């Protein structure tokens, strides 16, 4: 059991040795760019996410935009085809009622040229 | 906010509109002299039954209601009858010459003399209301008003109002009860008119009503009164959850969206249960599964067609009474099993479903028993493509020899318009039939 | 509303018009001097359609180119209720020339019949329409009567125009010409009325004579028939209910082409005025006879052609579900004299008052083809007299052309071909 | 101290946001009125999370009510714990939503979407450190599904970098309000991908069929059905509403329990179900069943990615701790290899009311897979057909947004799958 | 010349206050900060002043600084029951931690509050005449104990690269562990503060829990049970500089640290008994030592070859005991590297090691530490980067840490890192 030990440090509530048994740059400028980068990436991700939630705003609007069109056009194609079927309407009546009166007017023309042929055979 | 202005048009239209609101001032307490003596909130307040009535300054309840007719005889008995001073009379309008029958007088010669003066009184009803949800549009098919000037004022409402929701509650045409042979014409062409301005229509004829009356009521023949009380508890049953608190509702939107699969399907037709004599009134009430298991018997279909031959593509079940959801979802569930009952392969879920927790009440005196529980089925089945062929084929009878058409042409209506009418309802006789087959 | 204005010309026009008046005033319970006496307050209600309340006057105007007939109609029962300026007459008669009441003679005072119209029309709530009572025989009823319907068409082209025409018979009256006044006629009315009542006379004589077993039938015999279907024929025009009293709504519904608008109007029970009604018909028993031929009013057998439209009015206390199973039996049990392209083409009513002196009565307006009889009938009279154009120059001298003559026989040609193209229609 | 903003959207949202409500504050002993009735600071350690505190000595939960309806909101406000909610806090509508989610995502949310927000910036800046947001809306109906997911987009838009979740009920036809239940919720699953952090997904069809079979009731009622979900919301809670070692937030969390962005769908699971308190043994074992999963699917027909369980009541964590492996040890093949100790629990000795002891499971699992592919299936049997569209596209949808849904939702079954056989 | 502690994320904060608390009374120093047995008020150069400055009214306050970005763990100290002893100053709290994101922890937070924490750091470093260095506590697995300390130990060297700095670390254990992301960020804060740290002390904390366990016959052992134990091993480590061999910070990366990567020692502590007799042989609790059922690092020395190895001996202990004892151990063949000395460096401390009265573990008469850099603690680095392989080969949980501004890149730039310390590990094992 030899060990050479080398009796080093000694004092009132402490002593050391050592026994042995067998013989045998810093840059801050550097450090903020990598922070400042990954804080300009994160903004990079958030602009992106805004951008692309701007374009879901935008859908709702186009969508909100054409049912409002949809309403529209079904007002005005049922106030334009409203209007001409009435219109449509007036106009047969009319001609039908116009032509019954014609008739009618022929048929009392009629009575005044057989009075007049009377009239005509009574000189005789 | 939510209110709902009823538009009442024709005999039916307003005799219909008689039954309903006397039933909806029994169902909410309001007497004949228009004050409600259970509504704290004077001349104003938002409370739900406040949809279908407004409130004046002294308290009197009008209902949101106008009544049109181009012949004041069946208007003249509202102006007289016992409810005289709930509405204002610029509510009741009246011509003094009726469509005669034909749609085109109605439609054309003479709605056109009174179409812009309903229209504005519409305009000043709605000028009450902070919310408008839509209109209930009252009349029959087969009336010369009832057809004519229907379709006016619907395509009219649809200029003012826009796409607003539209509901239309119709009496089908039965030869049995019917009143004139130029119905299939007058139905044929106010269905073709009206069909992109309705959002969807509730109907029922007056053939199976006749019928469940004489054979539940024991009634040798029943009036039409008999017929509008019954037609009143269909029509209060579906404006139940929008006049009362109620857990489960149903607004104009909801019937919309759930019983229309497309545009042009869109006429659900109307069952009820239970429909008990008062003379044998009070034995013992009847499930709420066994009135369910009644709305899909082929007997008690308010229209007379047969469910069984065809398949359902939406059922609305509006329950009132003594009724709370567990027992509905029972019923419902076992009904899911019944193989004689067939669902399109393109509706999975089906069913629509709202509940009042108010009892029913009928008019005192009359021939219906008051019940516990109740419940209106409004269903959406190709099975009325069989009512659409009835009424076609009789069109058909007719025009192919042209019988009649002459009184439609004098009143300036073409020929064309018939076969454009009639050609649509080969297509929509079609279109039930193609929503039919298997994906 | 539904105010009509009746006219009555020549004659029989005056007689049966008369006769009219007299039977629905005791209906509604108004003596000839004209004030309500009437039990029930149903009377009055539709009182206006046919009464002017000033004491209630009948909205009637008394036509005739023979002045006496003012005098007879006066001084018959219910004379002096007739307002005195609804009368308007002439100098003398036509002579039973059609050409006299409808271009010469009757062309003189029909503008002083259109003031009195037009004087009865603005006093009009709103006025339904024209009922115009009338024989087709003689001149002044026939000629001038049917001008004075397409002078009425003239001045309200939108109004209902209904008729009441005596068609002549060889076996009540030989006058040699009333086929010619009768086919001239009927040339008229087929365009210019919206329906007109065919009362034959020849079915009325058969009447009283075959089944009443009446020795000689007077015309006051005749009449008594025509005044019994004349008031069942507008008893809901009369009476409320949830019917409305409309005329419109009837010619639409039993029209169905413009042309064929000529009704056979029947009745039951056919009774003579004094006779005893030892018992009261039921209502099998007159839906039965209701469609018989024997109580047809047109001399027309309606097993001899197809109805198109029929529209029955029952009178009295019955049963409505009764009324229903009559009438669905007899029209399946006689399914085949029902065109099947018109569904449901029979309609019927009930009102629970009944005529005088009958307890049960039902009354009978089919649309049939088997009209063709009756105008067959009178073309084949028409032409054999106009085949040697015989008494021709009567009208000619008159001013009228003989082509008139062939366009009056070709269209009531035409009817007749019209009703029998119908008559044989399928449904496909 | 990191408060949560809780939002409630809808018939069905509204009413199970009410009955949470009610039982969290039952369990921190605050009364209708919303003043302290309790025995325990530790109902008020961490009591600012869900509350704030009021003008008097009484706690205002920071809720915000939203319909398009004022029926049901109203009901909740005269339930028995309707006095508690703040008056401005009840932000409603006149027109409906009509069962449509267009309505609710487009028309007219839109029209109240402004409003809402409006209260949600106001209790955000009320707020020491705002952590996120937790929603309780129904997938199915038109309200809660179409407006509920346009507001989670507005909300993300404004407040970017907080944790959003939901509790999502699932519709079934088994319980429905709607025949359009499988196009709003196709709509609306889209949507949860993108907006959420993670989504607690609530089936009605599991709702139904625990509330049916396991507790032996003819039928159930709603309330029966809300009590499961407001059970398991209590449980899902706890940590954040009551103290212990761990200091749990919503970011916590999430940065655990979901490893792909995409897959942030939960599978709750609660033990035991009541209608004799239970060994620890037991509620391990049944939490792991398929019979208590809130979501209709399966566990054995999936793997779990990641998985946290929460244990109340008084019991010993070495009895915890043992079974919580004992199961991993003993079913070694439904947990994913690539994510070593991927089931962590936490324990907090208060149990709930009318309970000694219970257990709450929270689940990233593949197989519910099984849940988006039952509403494919019902979405293309309506889809291919076209039924019922034309109400979706009158208000201005068009049909790509339709098949844009569906595939998106199939491409989530796909890659939940493709993890799925991830070795 | 003074020492400045610093103690980041609840580990480093709570395991600081169970190491402040022994100091104290190790050296008799009362909870209200007074010291009876400290006659020079105010001032003095005494041993126990390499930790503790002194008040004008004589309560002695750690130099020491708590840093977390919750603060409900300094709460604790803020309002516990040695509370006198510190300034207000000394503890900096955020309010939201860093998610147990490393990234979070890094890029994200710690660019919002480093400069505070250099700033009280300057204002303790100002209050030495002579200052050595820091000892900074920390886990390894936490968000803010790996992205915040890596963020704090660059800095530290780019503004005081004068001193040392030594580190007291806990290893994630399977066991008692709160994320799964543990292994990502033990990965990543290892490779940024190896070239910054001279000595790094790591403590796996399954090793204590087994230890406790067996040792003290407990049933599962709390934090605060793990907590005291640490503080024991702490203690005795720091003992050296605290009486003034080891009494220089630079001495421990001489003794302990042939090469600079290499700084990772292996932590041995005996005896450990039950509070629930007379102590054992000076060669017992030395034997100790050598088995591996009290390593603070579960690994296999056998596997292993020592390079260098330090015993601290605490108690009743003179020099002839240990050689007597260190020559019967030479009857386990311990090979050693071959161009380092086989031997042990051995210092002496005679004051009985002290306990928390009523603290499970039992008040002894002599007690040893032994610090041994073996290459045999290459497999605990080697089952962390596995269980780090088997995520990131499926680059699950990555998106949460690329959301915060890091780059994908960073993992492997810190895996191939790892990689190199493993495998250089075994070039000389
Ligand atoms: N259920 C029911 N049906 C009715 C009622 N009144 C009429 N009808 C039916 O309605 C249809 C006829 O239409 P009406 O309403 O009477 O006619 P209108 O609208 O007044 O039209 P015109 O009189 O021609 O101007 C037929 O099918 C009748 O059976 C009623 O009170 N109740
Ligand atoms: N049923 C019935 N027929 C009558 C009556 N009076 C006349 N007729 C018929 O009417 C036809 C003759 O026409 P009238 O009405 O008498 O002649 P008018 O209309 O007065 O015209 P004119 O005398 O020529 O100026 C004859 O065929 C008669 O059969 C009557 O009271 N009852
Ligand atoms: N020995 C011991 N280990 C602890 C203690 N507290 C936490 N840990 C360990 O620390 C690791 C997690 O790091 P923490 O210190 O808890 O978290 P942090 O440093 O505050 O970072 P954040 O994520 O921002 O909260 C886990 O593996 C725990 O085992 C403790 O009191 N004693
Ligand atoms: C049922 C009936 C019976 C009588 C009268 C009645 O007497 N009206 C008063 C009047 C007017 C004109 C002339 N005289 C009298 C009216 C009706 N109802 S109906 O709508 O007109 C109608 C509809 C359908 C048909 C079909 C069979 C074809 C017929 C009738
Ligand atoms: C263990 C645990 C269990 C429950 C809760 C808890 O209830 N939090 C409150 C809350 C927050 C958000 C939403 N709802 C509720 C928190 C934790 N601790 S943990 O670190 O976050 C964590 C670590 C690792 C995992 C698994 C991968 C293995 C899960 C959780
Ligand atoms: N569990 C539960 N589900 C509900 C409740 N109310 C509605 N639902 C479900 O929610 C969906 C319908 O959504 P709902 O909330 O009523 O529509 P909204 O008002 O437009 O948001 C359907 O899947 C219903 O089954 C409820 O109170 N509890
Ligand atoms: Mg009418
Ligand atoms: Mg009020
Ligand atoms: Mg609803
Ligand atoms: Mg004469
Ligand atoms: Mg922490
Ligand atoms: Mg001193």
């Amino acid at each position: 059991a030899d060990m050479e030990v080398i009796e080093l440090n000694k004092c009132t509530s402490g002593q050391s040795f050592e026994v042995i048994l067998k013989p045998p740059d810093p840059s801050l400028e550097e450090i903020q760019k990598k922070l400042e980068a990954a804080e300009e990436r994160r903004k990079y991700q958030e602009a992106e996410l805004l951008k692309h939630l701007a374009e879901k705003r935008e859908h709702e609007r186009e969508v909100i935009q054409k049912a409002i069109e949809e309403n529209n056009n079904f007002i005005k194609m049922a106030k334009e085809k409203l209007a001409q079927k009435m219109e449509s309407n007036k106009e047969n009546r009319e001609a039908h009622l116009a032509a019954m009166l014609e008739r009618l007017q022929e048929k009392d023309k009629h009575a005044e040229e057989v009075r007049k042929n009377k009239e005509l055979k009574e000189e005789a | 906010m939510r209110e709902c202005i009823s538009i009442h048009v024709g005999q039916a239209g307003v005799q219909i509109g008689n039954a309903c609101w006397e039933l909806y001032c029994l169902e909410h307490g309001i007497q004949p002299d228009g004050q409600m003596p259970s509504d704290k909130t004077i001349g104003g307040g938002d409370d739900s039954f406040n949809t279908f009535f407004s409130e004046t300054g002294a308290g009197k309840h009008v209902p949101r209601a106008v009544f049109v007719d181009l012949e004041p005889t069946v208007i003249d008995e509202v102006r007289t009858g016992t409810y005289r001073q709930l509405f204002h009379p610029e509510q009741l309008i009246t011509g003094k010459e009726d469509a005669a029958n034909n749609y085109a007088r109605g439609h054309y010669t003479i709605g056109k003399e009174i179409i812009d003066l309903v229209l504005d009184r519409i305009r000043k009803l709605a000028d009450q209301c902070t919310g408008l949800q839509g209109f209930l549009v009252f009349h029959s098919f087969g009336g010369g008003t009832g057809s004519g000037f229907t379709s006016l004022l619907m395509e009219r409402l649809s200029v003012d109002y826009g796409k607003k929701s539209k509901l239309e509650f119709s009496i089908y045409p039965a030869p049995q009860v019917s009143t004139a042979v130029v119905e299939p014409y007058n139905s044929i062409l106010t269905t073709h008119t009206t069909l992109e301005h309705s959002d969807c229509a509730f109907m029922v004829d007056n053939e199976a009503i006749y019928d469940i009356c004489r054979r539940n009521l024991d009634i040798e023949r029943p009036t039409y009164t008999n017929l509008n009380r019954l037609i009143s508890q269909i029509v209060s049953s579906i404006t139940a959850s929008l006049r009362f608190d109620g857990a489960l509702n149903v607004d104009l939107t909801e019937f919309q969206t759930n019983l229309v699969p497309y545009p042009r399907i869109h006429f659900p037709l109307a069952t009820y249960a239970p429909v008990i004599s008062a003379e044998k009134a009070y034995h013992e009430q009847l499930s709420v599964a066994e009135i369910t298991n009644a709305c899909f018997e082929p007997a008690n279909q308010m229209v007379k067609c047969d469910p069984r031959h065809g398949k359902y593509m939406a059922c609305c079940l509006l329950y009132r009474g003594d009724v709370v959801p567990k027992d509905v979802n029972a019923a419902i569930a076992t009904i899911k099993t019944k193989r004689s009952i067939q669902f399109v392969d393109w509706c999975p879920t089906g069913f629509k479903v709202g509940i009042n927790y108010q009892p029913p009440t009928v008019v005192p005196g009359g021939d219906l028993a008051k019940v516990q529980r109740a419940v209106c089925m409004l269903s959406n089945t190709t099975a009325i493509a069989e009512a659409w062929a009835r009424l076609d084929h009789k069109f058909d009878l007719m025009y192919a020899k042209r019988a009649f058409v002459h009184w439609y042409v004098g009143e300036g209506m073409e020929e064309g318009e018939f076969s454009e009418a009639r050609e649509d309802m080969a297509a929509l006789e079609k279109d039930y039939e193609e929503v039919g087959v298997d994906s | 509303m539904r105010e009509i204005v009746h006219i009555q010309a020549g004659q029989c026009g005056n007689q049966i018009g008369a006769k009219f008046w007299e039977v629905i005033s005791d209906e509604h319970g108004i003596d000839p001097t004209g004030s309500y006496h009437g039990d029930s307050d149903l009377q009055l209600e539709r009182i206006n359609v046919y009464y002017n309340e000033a004491k209630y006057v009948p909205r009637a105007i008394l036509v005739d180119l023979e002045p006496g007939t003012m005098d007879s109609v006066r001084s018959g029962p219910f004379g002096q209720i007739f307002r005195p300026d609804n009368f308007v007459f002439g100098q003398s008669g036509a002579g039973n020339n059609w050409a006299k009441g409808h271009y010469t003679e009757g062309a003189e005072l029909v503008d002083s019949v259109l003031d009195v119209v037009r004087k009865e029309s603005e006093s009009c709530d709103c006025l339904q329409g024209f009922q115009l009572t009338h024989s087709l025989g003689g001149g002044t009823g026939s000629g001038m009567g049917t001008l004075l319907i397409s002078k009425i068409r003239e001045e309200y082209p939108d109004r209902i125009m209904n008729t009441f025409s005596v068609m002549p018979s060889p076996k009540v009256s030989d006058t040699v010409v009333e086929p010619y006044n009768a086919t001239l006629s009927v040339h008229q009315l087929v365009e210019n009325t919206d329906e007109t009542y065919c009362i034959d006379n020849e079915a009325l004589y058969d009447i009283c004579f075959r089944t009443l077993k009446l020795t000689t039938p007077t015309y006051g015999d005749l009449n008594h028939l025509v005044s019994a279907t004349m008031s069942g024929v507008t008893t809901c025009l009369r009476f409320p209910g949830q019917l409305n009293a409309d005329l419109r709504k009837l010619a639409v519904n039993m029209v169905p082409f413009p042309r064929l608008h000529f009704f056979m109007p029947g009745f039951a029970p056919l009774t003579s005025r004094g006779s005893q009604q030892y018992r009261a018909l039921t209502v099998p028993e007159l839906t039965q006879q209701m469609f018989d031929s024997k109580n047809m009013m047109a001399a027309c057998d309606p097993r001899h052609g197809r109805y198109l439209t029929v529209a029955a009015i029952f009178r009295g206390r019955m049963s409505m579900k009764e009324v229903d199973e009559q009438m669905l039996n007899v029209q399946n049990k006689n399914s085949s004299y029902f065109v099947e392209w018109i569904p449901n083409n029979v309609k019927t009513a009930v009102c629970d008052i009944p005529p005088r002196g009958l307890k049960m009565s039902a009354t009978f307006i089919g649309n049939s083809t088997a009209i063709q009889e009756l105008f067959k009938r009178i073309s084949e009279q028409f032409t054999a007299m106009f085949r040697r154009k015989a008494f021709l120059h009567w009208y000619t001298g008159e001013g009228m052309d003989e082509m008139e003559f062939t366009e009056a026989e070709s269209n009531m040609n035409d009817l007749v071909s019209e009703y029998q193209q119908y008559q044989d229609a399928t449904a496909d």
